[PDB]
């Protein structure tokens, strides 16, 4: 099948009110995505970074429960990973667009929030707005109940 | 590729609308047509009123009123005649009036 | 029963006819054009207009060779109908 | 010099005929002219009403040992939970026994 | 499934002690002998809520008009009814599509002719609210019936050719039959919305079937007990367990619906925390709530 | 990047070397232009409303005729002026005009002198003309009625400002308070709404509807509802002083024009003509107006002028078919001034509403900022100051009323005019509004809220001070609910809403800053010329009939009015050809157009339609077109169908028709001046935007 019929299928998946057949599509790039999660962090996490533990200060604090976490480390050193937003990934615009940098249906995984960059090189700002929206998530849904 | 020959000739061809249907029966239909006296002003060239009597009814159409159609001042508005003979499309102008029938007062 | 009939109009008076044609024979083809609201109709005077899909024929007054696009059309049925006045009813 | 209206409207003024009813003539209101019930014949008004037409490994992996299976990979989810002054929180979920615990950093 | 979670469920045990809980369950493992294992397939459909809005596509109404003589002049209605096939539903019954044409053929027509002179037999408003916010025996039914035609080969669709009288506005009969068609169609088991038994979980391994119903009727599973191993049965509802198990086992059930209220959100109380507040709400027999209500019963004024 | 970007002079690196200078404390003659931009939307409107608007809203005040014993008195407000601030006549001083620092320091209201020609007549002639002093309003600082106007900096210090006032606030009692930017939904414009609360409002109602904010001239502001049934028939419904008014909607369009019934059939069934249930509806609602014997235009008017009179508050000597023509005036589309186009009007959001009901389009999300504007603070100026002027000529009412009783000499009035030394005064009534923000009406001025509306302007330091005048405000009703869909951060708030600032706890998602490049427009300009353009271009107005069928047109909607009907073929050549004059300053489109062609799919997406937007108080911020190589002002709704890109490397050839000016565009001013901001995390930035401000 051609892209624009795939294309068409995943806007027909949209606009409708059952809405069961797009959260499908969501569990199938939230699964493909996350397997290059995975072969990033065992690449450049454990063995890969510039002092290891002991010597590593940030892994002293992670490895023996001082603050941290392997997943804090891991959005410092290695990709920030899929955005999800309440569940599921960053909602597309009423035309189908993800934010107005993408085109309509877009079919990489950048247009769905994965960021697969870190905040120690840097984060662009599509990365950067689909980040946004995952912090103020959580925080109206403290704020608020 | 069919073309033709523009000739602008100037002679208003009325053209007519109704309020209720399409004509698609010509009969025992009188028609006249009601322009203004003073013609100092461009009145004489702009208000008109056609009339066009059945036995049934009878039908007023204006180009001042509440009820004119704006076709005719935000479009200009003609008619060709196409005679192909000479091959030239020789065109007039044209007006449209949308006629309500009148009832009472 | 009692329809108006009306010839009720206090400024207004009828008119008498025009020296164009009355005819409307086998060759002729009634054509309804559209013109913009200040089209001078002089600008194409010689030009071939088309009669399917669309041409960009060119003006007259700035001399611009694609000024105007004549939008050719198809049966329609539109619902305004010529009236032109005939010799048989004065 | 009859028109061509929708068959639920008069053919002369434009007003809506009302429904059939005790005559074989349904009238108008404002013009008398009136039309036979039998003409409504044709009158079918479809309606269409449908119901069923048609008919993540939750998460990435990070290598840490469950508290009651001892499988040494749990799937994570992060989600800010507290204020903006600090923190994040992490949500581990195991793959084989389905354990769910919470840290908050 | 789903349950209430959190605060909402804590309240609708310790300080309200409803008797009609939001979402309540049931949950019976079964025997694990091969021959109670193909009837618990069968018994998972038979407990299912099938509705009509459930196995039906479209509805199709066709208004026209009739008339032969001077009063002879109706209304000709049409209600197709396209129902969804067979194989779009292998959850609920095994509803064979001819029993879908047989409900409609005995009591559909009995509600819709009720509803069809309930509504006409006694929008435009101006009114100013002054605040702000066999064919034989379906044309027995009624002799508003002039046609009855189901589909033979396949068994999916439904034509009655209702002709009316006329009067004088004209009611809409795609919002009777689309209101109507939202309703039960041959068994709603008692209390009981669905069933699922798709749980193969077990804890020291078992293998152990566990059905986990959506509804709460105890006599309706206790008439199946070589299919379903009754012993270790449980609920949600401390009413529904009182009445029928006793309140020595409504005791060890509040502990239960505590602890798996805290341990859905990772707490862990200790059970002698909880065994105290079992032992004090069935103190009197009853499952009395802590509350204003619960007040009453004690001794001192200064404290109440 | 284009000169005069407004950000050609964005710097390419921080300098230092402008505090070690000696032009450093020498005062310039010029104060910097990008200061001046930040309280612009705040200076600019009330610039329009109190000049402009002032005088388009005593031509909206009706003539006020009421009965004395058997005469008729009449009276009109020909002219309203307001004069800047001065000392009140018989001070003996030297400089007569007040100045802020004044006003400041001792504590009291900067305040200016509101006048108006009042014209009394009686029985039908006009006897008189009485100029009246009616009360002191509220003067904005570095307006046009300040005496700070266009003062250079050195001649501002002279006066104990600073350099660099810019203005946007009012002093009330010593204490400054800017009014901030709510959203309001987007006006003139149909509203595809699904809510089941709608259901229980009548007897037999759906959940599906439209709505319609509609504004008259920046002066007044008016909600409307359509309501789908179950029959098909369409209802229309109106609050009016604290009264829901039951509309069908044969009563309006027969009310509307002198079409025959054949007309209105024809309007609503344009694009769906195959169809047999929406002909049978739209016969029925022409037919329940048939019902009640009103077959002609002026029947239905006086039947609606008699169901309708007692809560319309109308006085006791109208005809009722003007009794009748005043609801369709202050309540039915105030946006068009013609019955004509208010018809044209609610045949579209008919049917709006008939694809919304037959799941054929979506519901417009009325929370996104695609279908909401901002509320500027000469919009809330002037609907008051109407609102106040209309209640003064009825305090007179009541002055006569309670002059009649215990009867004095009661002659007739020929200038004795005692009356209006006992009229009602608006120096407290106004100055209410602006010193608690709690408004006060009887109308309740087409907002959805009634407190929230004033906010001190603190001045803690200036981080703070600046982002009082950024501030777009969601709701001061929406804090109390258990929602998070009315405070969820949402991709077309791209370029118009900062991500990051925003406060984290209660105010969360409510109180949004504006980005940077984003701008209010607060320009009104005039649409004459645009419907004649285009009509020269392939707009086929409505009486005519286009070329290929219905269905296979788009209607067009410039600024609430319609125009035509647009073939399919034509409308991405129309849509070109109206940003090639916008983006190039042709042919009077304005430069804060939006041309928004939502096209057709077949498909359940937006309802299709080439709608074109040019009223004020929307937002808008700059790219640039690649095609041309100029500045565009891509409003709110054109970029969720615009392909803009950030990086020069991310443009390619033939997707990419736009680029953002510098990439950071998408932050606010107060969240730039974070360093390093995609480094740090995202709570660590909203919690630094309000660090910053204490
Ligand atoms: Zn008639
Ligand atoms: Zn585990």
């Amino acid at each position: 099948a051609s892209y624009d019929e795939v294309r068409g299928k995943w806007q027909d998946a949209h606009l409708g009110k059952d809405q069961r057949d797009f959260n499908m599509i969501d569990l199938k790039f939230k699964e493909e995505v996350n397997h290059y999660s995975n072969e990033i962090n065992k690449a450049c996490m454990p063995f890969g970074l510039h002092r290891q533990f002991p010597e590593n200060s940030l892994q002293m604090m992670v490895q023996s429960g001082a603050k941290g976490s392997t997943v804090n480390t891991m959005q410092i050193s290695c990709l920030l990973g899929q955005i999800e937003l309440e569940g599921r990934r960053p909602p597309l615009m009423a035309s189908g667009k993800s934010l107005p940098c993408f085109e309509p249906y877009e079919f990489t995984p950048r247009a769905g929030g994965f960021v697969t960059g870190r905040f120690l090189t840097g984060i662009k700002p599509p990365e950067f707005f689909f980040h946004c929206m995952a912090g103020r998530e959580g925080l109206v849904d403290t704020a608020v109940k | 590729l069919p073309s033709a020959r523009w000739q602008y000739c100037g002679q208003r061809a009325v053209l007519v609308q109704f309020s209720n249907g399409k004509l698609q029966s010509p009969g025992n239909m009188r028609f006249t047509l009601y322009e203004n006296k003073d013609s100092t002003n461009p009145r004489k060239r702009n208000q008109r009123i056609l009339a066009a009597e059945t036995d049934r009814l009878s039908y007023v159409g204006n180009n001042f009123g509440t009820g004119a159609l704006k076709c005719n001042t935000l479009c200009r508005h003609f008619v060709g005649i196409l005679n192909k003979t000479s091959g030239q499309m020789e065109v007039y102008d044209a007006e449209l009036f949308n006629m309500q029938p009148l009832f009472s007062d | 029963s009692c329809p108006p009939n009306f010839t009720a109009k206090p400024p207004a008076s009828e008119s008498p006819r025009f020296s164009l044609e009355a005819l409307t024979g086998p060759d002729t083809e009634l054509w309804l054009i559209q013109a913009p609201a200040d089209f001078a109709p002089e600008c194409f005077n010689g030009r071939h207009v088309p009669l399917s899909g669309s041409q960009i024929v060119k003006g007259k007054l700035a001399g611009k060779r694609h000024r105007y696009r004549v939008l050719s059309s198809c049966p329609q049925a539109g619902e305004a109908t010529l009236l032109a006045p005939s010799t048989e009813a004065g | 010099s009859s028109f061509q209206s929708d068959l639920d409207f008069c053919s002369d003024c434009g007003s809506v005929l009302p429904l059939p009813g005790a005559q074989d003539t349904v009238t108008c209101i404002r013009c008398g002219f009136n039309i036979n019930v039998r003409d409504f014949e044709g009158k079918v008004v479809k309606t269409s009403v449908v119901f069923h037409q048609l008919g993540e490994c939750q998460g990435p992996v990070v290598d840490r040992r469950c508290p009651r299976c001892g499988h040494e990979g749990m799937a994570y989810h992060t989600r800010q939970m507290r204020s903006a002054d600090e923190g994040q929180t992490v949500f581990y979920t195991c793959t084989n026994c389905k354990f769910q615990e919470k840290e908050d950093s | 499934m789903n349950v209430t979670l959190g605060i909402p469920r804590l309240r609708e045990i310790l300080m309200v002690a409803s008797a009609n809980i939001k979402t309540p369950m049931m949950s019976v493992p079964v025997l694990n002998t091969k021959k109670a294992l193909k009837r618990v397939k069968s018994l998972k459909k038979q407990l299912t809520r099938v509705c009509l809005g459930e196995v039906l596509q479209k509805i199709d109404v066709q208004e026209s008009f009739c008339m032969e003589e001077k009063q002879n002049k109706f209304q000709v209605y049409q209600l197709r009814f396209q129902f969804l096939p067979h194989a779009y539903y292998q959850q609920e019954k095994c509803l064979r599509p001819e029993d879908i044409l047989r409900f409609m053929e005995t009591r559909f027509f009995k509600l819709l002719m009720e509803s069809i002179k309930k509504k006409n037999n006694k929008r435009n408003v101006n009114t100013r609210r002054a605040t702000q916010r066999r064919v034989q025996a379906v044309r027995e039914i009624h002799p508003f019936i002039d046609d009855y035609q189901y589909d033979t080969e396949e068994s999916l669709w439904c034509q009655v050719t209702v002709k009316l009288p006329l009067m004088k506005i004209n009611f809409d009969m795609s919002s009777l039959v689309v209101s109507l068609a939202h309703g039960a169609v041959i068994y709603a088991t008692k209390g009981i919305t669905r069933c699922l038994l798709n749980e193969t979980t077990n804890n020291k391994n078992e293998k152990e079937l566990v059905l986990n119903t959506e509804g709460i009727n105890l006599p309706e599973l206790f008439k199946y007990a070589e299919v379903l191993d009754l012993r270790r049965l449980y609920s949600n509802d401390i009413h529904a367990i009182a009445n029928t198990y006793g309140i020595e086992a409504a005791l060890r059930v509040i502990e239960k619906e505590i602890k798996d209220v805290f341990a859905v959100y990772g707490i862990a109380v200790d059970p002698r925390h909880l065994s105290l507040v079992a032992d004090y709400m069935c103190f009197e027999g009853v499952y009395k709530p802590l509350n204003r209500f619960g007040i009453r019963s004690n001794s001192s004024p200064l404290q109440q | 990047m284009d000169p005069g970007s407004r950000w050609r002079n964005l710097p390419s690196g921080p300098s230092l070397k402008h505090l070690t200078d000696p032009s450093y404390g020498i005062p310039r003659e010029q104060q910097k232009a990008a200061l001046q931009e930040l309280t612009r939307a705040h200076v600019e409107s009330f610039n329009y409303a109190v000049h402009e608007g002032l005088g388009l809203a005593v031509q909206a005040i009706p003539p006020f005729e009421f009965a004395f014993k058997d005469e008729r008195i009449s009276f009109t407000i020909l002219d309203a002026v307001i004069s800047p601030p001065t000392v009140p006549k018989g001070t003996i001083c030297k400089e007569a005009n007040v100045y802020p620092a004044e006003c400041r320091g001792r504590r009291s209201t900067y305040r200016g002198k509101l006048t108006a020609d009042i014209n009394w007549a009686v029985n039908g002639i006009s006897k008189g003309i009485i100029k009246q002093f009616l009360g002191y309003v509220p003067i904005m600082v570095k307006s046009k009625l300040c005496n700070l106007r266009n003062l250079p900096p050195q001649a501002l210090i002279e006066h104990h400002e600073e350099a660099e006032e810019m203005g946007g606030y009012f002093i009330i009692n010593g204490i400054e308070k800017v009014i901030r930017m709510l959203i309001m939904p987007r006006r003139n414009f149909p509203i595809a709404m699904i809510r089941p609360k709608w259901k229980t409002r009548g007897p037999g109602y759906t959940q599906y509807g439209v709505s319609m904010h509609c504004v008259r001239e920046e002066h007044s502001a008016v909600n409307m509802n359509l309501h789908y049934l179950e029959n098909g028939t369409v209802m229309l419904n109106f609050i009016y002083r604290k009264e829901l008014f039951f509309l069908p909607l044969g009563f309006a369009l027969k009310a509307l024009v002198s079409f025959s019934d054949y007309q209105i059939f024809q309007e609503l069934i344009k694009g769906k003509e195959d169809d047999s249930f929406l002909r049978n509806s739209v016969s029925q609602m022409l037919r329940i107006v048939m019902e009640e014997g009103c077959s002609t235009q002026k029947q239905v008017l006086n039947y609606l002028g008699e169901c309708f009179r007692v809560k319309l508050n109308v006085p006791d000597w109208y005809p009722n078919e003007q009794a009748a023509e005043f609801l369709f005036n202050q309540c039915i589309c105030i946006h068009l001034k013609s019955n004509t186009e208010k018809f044209y009007m609610l045949c579209l959001m008919t049917r709006k509403l008939f694809a919304l009901a037959k799941g054929e389009c979506m519901e417009d999300n009325p929370d996104s900022l695609v279908n909401q504007e901002v509320l500027t603070p000469g919009q809330l100026f002037l609907m008051f100051l109407k609102e106040k002027l209309e209640g003064w000529l009825v305090s007179i009412k009541i002055a006569f009323d309670k002059k009649a009783q215990k009867t004095s000499v009661s002659m007739n009035t020929d200038n004795l005019m005692r009356i209006f030394t006992m009229g009602i005064d608006l120096t407290k009534p106004f100055e209410y509004l602006f010193a608690t923000g709690n408004l006060r009406s009887k109308t309740g001025l087409g907002l959805l809220q009634d407190s929230g509306l004033c906010v001190v302007a603190d001045k803690l330091n200036f981080i703070r001070y600046l982002s009082h005048f950024r501030c777009v405000h969601r709701g001061a009703d929406f804090a109390k609910m258990r929602t998070t869909t009315v405070r969820r951060l949402l991709p077309e708030s791209w370029g118009f809403l900062c991500p990051v600032h925003t406060p984290d706890g209660e105010p969360c998602g409510l109180m949004n800053h504006l980005t940077a490049v984003c701008e209010v427009v607060t320009q009104f300009v005039y649409t004459a010329s645009i419907p004649a353009l285009l009509c020269n271009l392939g707009v086929t107005p409505i009486d005519g009939a286009p070329h290929r069928s219905y269905s296979e047109c788009y209607p067009v909607l410039l600024d609430g009015v319609m125009v035509g009907w647009v073939d399919k073929d034509l409308a991405p050549g129309i849509a070109d050809s109206l940003r090639h004059f916008k983006v190039l300053r042709e042919k009077r489109i304005p430069p804060w157009m939006e041309v928004v062609l939502i096209p057709m799919t077949g498909k359940p997406s937006l309802y299709p339609g080439l709608f074109l937007f040019t009223t004020p108080c929307r937002l808008v911020r700059p790219v640039q077109n690649l095609a041309l190589g100029k500045e565009e002002l891509i409003g709110t709704m054109e970029q969720i169908f615009m392909n803009v890109a950030i990086f020069e490397d991310e443009v390619f050839a033939g997707v990419t028709t736009h680029q953002e000016l510098f990439p950071h565009s998408l932050l606010s001013v107060i969240a730039n001046f974070i360093p390093f901001s995609d480094h740090n995390q995202s709570p660590r930035n909203m919690y630094q935007c309000q660090m910053g401000k204490q």
